[PDB]
RNA sequence: GCGGUAAUACGGAGGGCGCGAGCGUUACCCGGAUUCACUGGGCGUAAAGGGCGUGUAGGCGGCCUGGGGCGUCCCAUGUGAAAG
RNA sequence: CAAACCGGAUUAGAUACCCGGGUAGUCCACGCCCUAAACGAUGCGCGCUAGGUCUCUGGGUCUCCUGGGGGCCGAAGCUAACGC
């Protein structure tokens, strides 16, 4: 079925009156290997707890990856917030050369070879939200043949 | 089925609080207040009428949503008249995106409703009984007509789509398609079959949603005489 | 050979086995059977998330243990497998497994790769009929390994080409067992290899 | 006075299509005029049309989007998602043949004006010419 | 960032990891650093709009036609030693 | 009217805040100085991209249209957010 790999977890605070209190995120990746994945982001008062939800919510928000050997249709850049991801496609034996966030994304959709950039902030999250978005954007021979069309 | 050619209330409402968006289906502005173009109205009927028939033909239910109260009537009765949920106090925010929680609520009403004949509802304090007959009208008040729905809806009648707008995102969200009855102060785009009219003065919120419910029991083998208020609307 | 050292510490450590002796690795005696912890003090204790990285060292040292390689002999060799035309994780392997030493193991004439390093260095060897005392000779397809016809019966290679007789060799090697003569037909394709190992980590290790 | 005239049309589009106009007039130029006919060969545009705004000139861009889509935000897809000036005026950009962009993998053009006229990638590549690589578009 | 009497951060020990006739240190260069950004950044509050004008050189320059062909593009050709 | 200054108070102290005086200065002419939270902390120019509304000032068929200017709310969009 689905495999899920949890690219990050973190231990968030608030302030109450005498104490700070806690939580936990978890950004998680779901994926079949052959074109579908999904990010999910899992606030929740216990670890355990947050990375299962977190699993949850990935399984919405689904993209279809248009895999064209093991790689991408076109190349873009995508900015979510000030966060920016480089995809560029690649040719066989190249391998996934990416960061770790994105390495994860890529993987799990079957991405076997492409190139990467991370540039702008690095923050996971917002990384993990832009590759998504790019994957998201790729477009193939076909569908903009369907565009154009008239 | 259409009343054609015809006017009886359909067309123009509000003044100058217009959303631009809606500017195609404007024919003048008649002294301070826009005027919905006529045939558009019928034009997007034919289409509209096509798919809120060939929906029912297949069995599915459709959720009807009134919430203002110049239609707060028509709605619980036309939406009576056939198999279908209405809302009709106010929109919860949740009936559709937290239907399996709000649905819950039901399971206390139905199990209330009929908690009401128990031979221990008078044994077992009558402090308790207090508020176990009042919560019980508070969920009689509001979940009314949504008791119906047993699963999500596969489309869903709006009155005003700008009043109800938090229903228009629900359905939109869970990808439930969206039938109105949208008026000049409300977005065209965000309705998939809009019936370009008035969601005032009670004669034209009538017409529509009676004709509406026409269409449906035709489709539901039925075919009845007229069961509303084509007087009761005064 | 080289290395040097207890090795089954390291069957243990990448909690596979490697099979780095021959025989006995064979028998109920490996200590992957009814020891297969991690080595040392800490063995027995449970494990954490090994990182990112600690996988791909890991799946290194796993294949590189394999051939007792070095490490600098190692990434030469995916070096230049990088450098070279076609995909870069299958072609690796070939040239590892294109090592006369593992050449001389594949095909039986000694029991292990630790003992064929040593057949070589001693010149116990022939390639195309010529001695060739180098572990790390790059055997090309064509070639024809022998054992050296003055060697040709110590008490090790005659009981080892014993068993050679009725076992199969790789579909990329023909051996004779009679005048123990054997040939490399071709540089063995990644599925050929069985190896324990996924060669694409280790492609991302060196590319840190 | 506008300072680039293309660049004023290449977005005088982008702001259309990304409201979702019908058409839109731009002032006409042959120049402009041997672009868009491009823009429709390859299906960027429906057409354009040689309408006459008050007197003066105008080249009415019809527009070309998606069908509409399902969730929230039904906006269709444009069809033009990109489109941008490489060469400016005090940053001129030529290209020789051999270093005509490959635009998206080719899910896309660039329009470049040649000696042998306003062409796309694949149109001057076939040709065997270079020229000044007006802006890409995909 | 560790050490303020239970230190996996100091010193020793056992154990483990990595390389191995080498292993470390220091020094220096490019990299990561889209951290001088042509590719490839910014300036309301993070560093960054000149106190405002007038205007010199300079940069930039609407629509149509024709000449030249300086930029630009194309073909052929000469040159681009050896080593690397 | 008021830096400095001279007194009176207040205070632990009071080179201060409060009180009574008080010169330069604040004013005018002419000549310097050239700074600033010289702020919208937002260079100038031109084109394009929903609307509502309040207001100053023109014009036309003056319930409304059409300019120039000053505010507010807001479409798309932008923004680290605030917000624009
Ligand atoms: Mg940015
Ligand atoms: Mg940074
Ligand atoms: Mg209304
Ligand atoms: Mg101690
Ligand atoms: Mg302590
Ligand atoms: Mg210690
Ligand atoms: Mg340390
Ligand atoms: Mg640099
Ligand atoms: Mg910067
Ligand atoms: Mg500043
Ligand atoms: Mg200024
Ligand atoms: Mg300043
Ligand atoms: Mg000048
Ligand atoms: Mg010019
Ligand atoms: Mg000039
Ligand atoms: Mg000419
Ligand atoms: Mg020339
Ligand atoms: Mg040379
Ligand atoms: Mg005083
Ligand atoms: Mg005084
Ligand atoms: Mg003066
Ligand atoms: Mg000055
Ligand atoms: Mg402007
Ligand atoms: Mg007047
Ligand atoms: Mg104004
Ligand atoms: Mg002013
Ligand atoms: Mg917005
Ligand atoms: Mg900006
Ligand atoms: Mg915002
Ligand atoms: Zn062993």
């Amino acid at each position: 079925d689905f495999e899920e790999k949890m690219i990050l977890i973190r231990r968030t605070a608030r302030m109450q009156a005498g104490g700070r209190r806690f939580r936990f995120g978890a950004l998680v990746v779901v994926g079949d290997r052959q074109g579908r994945v999904g990010l999910g982001f899992g606030k929740a008062p216990e670890v355990p707890l947050a990375v299962q939800k977190a699993g949850y919510y990935a399984r919405r928000n689904m993209v279809e990856v248009p895999l064209q050997n093991g790689t991408i249709p076109h190349e873009i850049e995508v900015e979510f917030g000030a966060s920016k991801i480089v995809l560029k496609p690649a040719a066989p034996g190249t391998g996934v050369i990416a960061g770790a966030v994105p390495r994860a994304i890529l993987e799990l959709a079957g991405v076997t070879d492409i190139l990467t950039k991370e540039l702008g902030s690095r923050n996971p999250i917002n990384i993990a939200y832009a590759t998504m978005e790019a994957l998201r954007q790729l477009r193939t021979k076909a569908d903009v043949e369907r565009l154009r069309k008239g | 089925v259409k009343e054609l050619l015809e006017a009886g209330v359909h067309f123009g409402h509000e003044r100058k609080r217009w959303n631009p968006k809606f500017a195609r289906y404007i024919y003048a502005e008649r002294n301070g207040i826009h005027i919905i173009d006529l045939q558009k109205t019928m034009e997007e009927l034919e289409r509209t009428f096509r798919f809120i028939e060939d929906l029912a033909m297949r069995g599915g239910t459709i959720l009807f949503v009134g919430t203002k109260k110049q239609a707060q009537d028509i709605v619980r009765m036309e939406a009576e008249r056939a198999g279908m949920p209405y809302v009709n106090q106010r929109w919860l925010g949740g009936m559709l995106t937290n239907f399996k929680t709000i649905s819950q609520r039901v399971h206390r009403l139905e199990e209330l409703e009929a908690l009401f004949a128990s031979p221990e509802i008078e044994e077992r304090p009558k402090k308790e009984q207090v508020r176990l007959k009042h919560e019980l009208e508070r969920l009689q008040k509001y979940l009314s007509g949504f008791r119906l729905l047993k699963r999500l809806p596969d489309a869903i009648f709006v009155v005003d789509p700008t009043k109800e707008a938090i229903a228009v995102r629900e359905a939109r969200k869970l990808f439930i398609p969206v039938i109105a009855l949208a008026d000049t102060d409300s977005d065209p785009d965000l309705v998939d079959y809009i019936i370009p009219g008035n969601d005032d003065a009670i004669r034209s919120i009538q017409l529509i949603l009676s004709r509406a419910v026409d269409l449906i029991i035709q489709a539901r083998g039925g075919v009845v005489e007229p069961s509303p208020s084509y007087a009761l609307v005064q | 050979g080289r290395y040097i050292g207890p090795v089954c510490r390291l069957c243990r450590r990448e909690g596979v086995k490697l099979y780095l002796k021959g025989e006995r690795c064979y028998s109920p005696k490996c200590a992957m059977e009814r020891r297969p912890y991690p080595p040392g003090q800490h063995g027995q204790k449970r494990a954490r998330r090994p990182s990112d990285y600690a996988v791909r060292l890991r799946e290194k040292q796993k294949l590189r243990r394999i051939y007792g390689i070095s490490e600098r002999q190692f990434r030469n060799l995916f070096e230049e497998a990088s450098k070279k035309k076609g995909v870069t994780g299958s072609v690796f392997l070939g040239l590892l497994e294109s090592r006369l030493d593992n050449v001389v193991y594949r095909l039986g004439f000694a029991v292990s790769r630790r003992q064929a390093r040593q057949l070589v260095r001693h010149g116990h060897i022939t390639v195309n009929g010529r001695r060739v005392d180098l572990p790390s000779y790059r055997v090309r397809p064509g070639d024809e390994i022998a054992v050296a016809e003055k060697s040709r019966n110590l008490e090790l290679i005659r009981q080892n080409l014993e068993a050679m007789k009725g076992r199969k060799v790789g579909p990329w090697l023909s051996l004779d067992v009679e005048g123990m003569k054997g040939k490399f037909l071709r540089l063995p394709d990644r599925e050929d290899l069985a190896l324990p190992v996924n060669e694409q980590l280790v492609i991302e290790f060196y590319s840190r | 006075m506008l300072t680039d005239p293309i660049a004023d049309m290449l977005t005088r589009i982008r702001n259309a299509t990304r409201v979702y106009k019908e058409s839109t007039d731009v002032p006409a130029s042959r120049f402009k005029e041997e672009i868009l006919r491009i823009l429709a060969r390859e299906g960027f545009i429906k057409g354009y049309e040689r309408v006459d705004v008050d007197g003066k000139p105008y080249l009415r861009v019809y527009l070309k989007y998606g069908p509409r889509r399902q969730g929230p935000d039904p906006r269709p897809e444009q069809v033009i998602h990109h489109i941008r000036r490489i060469s400016k005026p005090g940053r001129r950009v030529y290209v020789g043949v051999k270093e005509i962009p490959r635009v998206r993998r080719g899910l896309g053009i660039a329009i470049l004006s040649t000696s042998k006229g306003v062409l796309t990638d694949r149109e001057a590549r076939k040709l065997g010419v270079g020229g000044e690589l007006i802006c890409e578009v995909w």
